[PDB]
């Protein structure tokens, strides 16, 4: 009536890479 | 044909009661705090002093701002209200069938016109002479049977506004359409952004960096000498508001008048 | 009997092309004001972003 | 020959069931929110402090809207809704086989037309005499027997909309085009990935280091000062929106009117 | 009818009392420190000399030179105040309807109305002749019944400003946009802002690093050699300040005399 | 009877539009210097940052 | 209406399709796939990562950044391709006409 005023992100090494 | 005496079926149908606009409120157009809230879905708005959460009064009085933003930035009355006009006698509109425009639009409905000297009215207009355009917010009549120019001849009583819309999706011309639901919250939403912007990190700082007994850390926030913690956000609101309001002013017409 | 006679084109733009109802009730305001003799020396203020008159 | 009233076979063919209309939903033009998280693919956008995924209530509210604003970036009706409109009579046009450009386009059918006169019918058209341009919008009459223009004489009802197409690649000219549903999915996915954006990182971080007892864990993000997290996305989604909507506004013609 | 002589209900409705507005105050305006510090929140100014936070008479002084700019961006008069003003005779506007725009507008009321001669009223206007547009700012008489100027022959007293308005998102011509309100708070902020600036941090300092035997703590601040600490959100200040300005810039017109 | 005889518009530019007060007794300084008989062979003196007149 | 598929190869018939506007569906499919595919090559959001771990050391830096992302490349190159085709298209179908 009245006017109103006043996770998950992981970091890990490529194994399959230090394979190679 | 019956109906309540103004409001002829044809020319002037009802579309609300004078009961209703009292009872209307911001929430019944979709205008809530957590509507707000939802476009911020894992945000939270907290003072770093205390924890304590920005409190709903402040919500609501962006949105009512953000409303009356709206209503300027498009030649338009969203929420309903009850006008009252004393529009001057020209001759040209007065011969193309009593035509005038409103300062409002769109209209609801017609709820008293007359021509009158004084205040006393000269002639009474039978209602089923009143013919209504809507959106376009044009009165004019058809009557079933020394100057250009002069002040305040024509009494015209109106209600204008909109309707919340019935279907999803849809709106009669009388109905707000969705997308300007969606441009006043991105209103309410800038302003939002702009004040939780300054309380992601401590006030001022760009940088940090703390090392201590063998722990090191390091960050770098979005805050700069140039930009805010929210500019980003911020811009790309103003892209979808430009698009809105290209949108919304192809929607309701140019304005025009003949000197 | 055949041809186009049509003056020319008013050619009025801005970012975006009016709706079908806005160009119509657009042309309501015009008419209104503006046909005949009884608008006959009447001119239009339009605040468009460029008003161009082609003559064809 | 034989036809329901109104539907002649050859100048106003039923295309929809005036039951249909209630029947007819969003998720029957496959706009769901399983067709959003099909295009994010591999991502999911979830409340870090609970892990709640988001409702889909968000992604229909945004479908709706994003319905309205194809409806308006467009001068078209994409939902199926009756409308009743009371048109002007201008000596031109009615000269010209009683031509009337409806407000809102394609056509599925027209359910009425008439001359009237203070609401009273001062003529009904034979539906044989009907003839509908569903695309373009335009309705005339080719019978088989003190002023240019009046308010209001000509009394239209129509249904509006478009129907989903029936074989896969193609449309009729009621049937909405398949790249007009990808326009409003990337409306909608351009607003879920401002979302998303929010939540790839803690709030306000472009780069963070953490080192403990020598062990290193380093990010740069994709957020920055000026460009938030799913900037790229966005650009790339405004650009597939811009070839979308060149090619729909070749489809689809310029207005134009007669003065 | 009966009523209060000059008010007379049709030509020159009532809408203040001339004891109200000595009766109105900045804060019925909504125009308060605590509104500014609502905008500000999660943000406190204090003297770092002493921990003394700022004082509501500087928040005021703000407000009122605030007010000032937007009764001077703008042609109108935010605040109630009686107006006399002695104007010109103008032979084409006394010819047409005796046509006089006031100086300050929007009119709450006209108060008197006279032709006079050294100070000695000619002609008293009956109230019933006077014709008021109040937004426009625009008076005129409607009788029921040598050179082509003079200088001051027409006497007129007004009251000029607004007043708050009575509904939630809603102003009658009479009546503040809720926007103005938002735009008078945008031009206190925008020095609120450049206060605060300054206490940030120490004087003058962009970086910092301080080592003490291998603890290390390090800032990069907002300050720089350019721009300083509330740079970003007076930038945003002003883009928040261009669209109100326009807006309401459309709302009132452009100012036009005729030679 | 009915027209607009007028000849055109005075545009006068500046980062803002003058007051309504300012511009009536601008509009008294061009009275009071300019007009009619008294007025006719003076040429007014004016430093706005454009001046142009529309031809209608 | 539409056009059926050619019977030999490299050629058509004028109601055959050509084999250009084949490659011109296959590369607009094929941008929709770089977009879905740019957003997995890599963590969601990361434009550099480096870990240290017990004398094992690694640093990446992505294609993705703050202004591109991960398939810009490959997308901005099929639209090169579809600008070239669209321009061949449109020279082999006519400019559109009406007498008025
Ligand atoms: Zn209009
Ligand atoms: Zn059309
Ligand atoms: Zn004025
Ligand atoms: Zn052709």
């Amino acid at each position: 009536e009245k006017p109103y005023m006043i996770y998950t992100t992981r970091l890990e090494f490529d194994t399959i890479d230090m394979i190679r | 044909l019956n109906y309540e005496y103004p409001y002829h079926p044809s020319g002037n149908p009802k579309h609300i009661d004078v009961s209703e606009i009292d009872n209307l409120t911001l929430a019944d157009y979709g205008w809530s705090p957590d509507a707000v809230k939802a476009y911020m879905f894992g945000i939270v708005v907290q003072n770093p002093d205390t924890g304590q959460p920005m409190g709903d009064e402040f919500y609501n009085h962006i949105l009512e701002r953000a409303v009356g933003k709206a209503e300027r930035a498009l030649d338009i009355s969203i929420l309903p209200d009850t006008q009252h006009e004393m529009r001057d006698y020209h001759e040209t509109e007065f011969n193309s069938y009593m035509f005038v425009h409103a300062y409002r639009k769109p209209i609801l409905q017609v709820e008293n016109l007359q021509l009158q000297f004084n205040g006393r009215p000269i002639y009474k207009y039978p209602a089923n002479w009143w013919k209504v355009e809507h959106l376009a917010g044009h009165v004019q009549l058809f009557p079933t049977a020394g100057a250009t120019f002069a002040p305040q001849m024509i009494r015209l009583e109106y209600v204008s506004g909109m309707l919340p819309r019935k279907k999803a999706g849809r709106n009669k011309p009388w109905e707000m359409p969705p997308e300007l639901e969606q441009l006043v919250i991105k209103y309410a939403l800038k302003e939002i952004y702009q004040v939780w912007g300054n309380l992601i990190i401590g006030a001022g700082i760009a940088n940090k960096t703390l090392e201590v007994d063998g722990i090191t850390e390091t960050i770098g926030t979005t805050q700069s000498a140039m930009y805010g913690g929210a500019s980003a956000q911020i811009l790309q609101i103003n892209e979808d508001i430009k698009e809105l309001l290209d949108g919304l002013r192809a929607y309701f017409g140019y304005n025009m008048i003949g000197l | 009997s055949h041809g186009g006679t049509t003056r020319g084109i008013l050619q009025i733009r801005s970012d975006q092309q009016q709706s079908q109802h806005a160009l119509e009730n657009f042309k309501r305001e015009w008419k209104s004001s503006l046909s005949g003799i009884n608008g006959s020396w009447q001119i239009p203020v339009v605040m468009a972003d460029d008003i161009k008159f082609v003559n064809m």
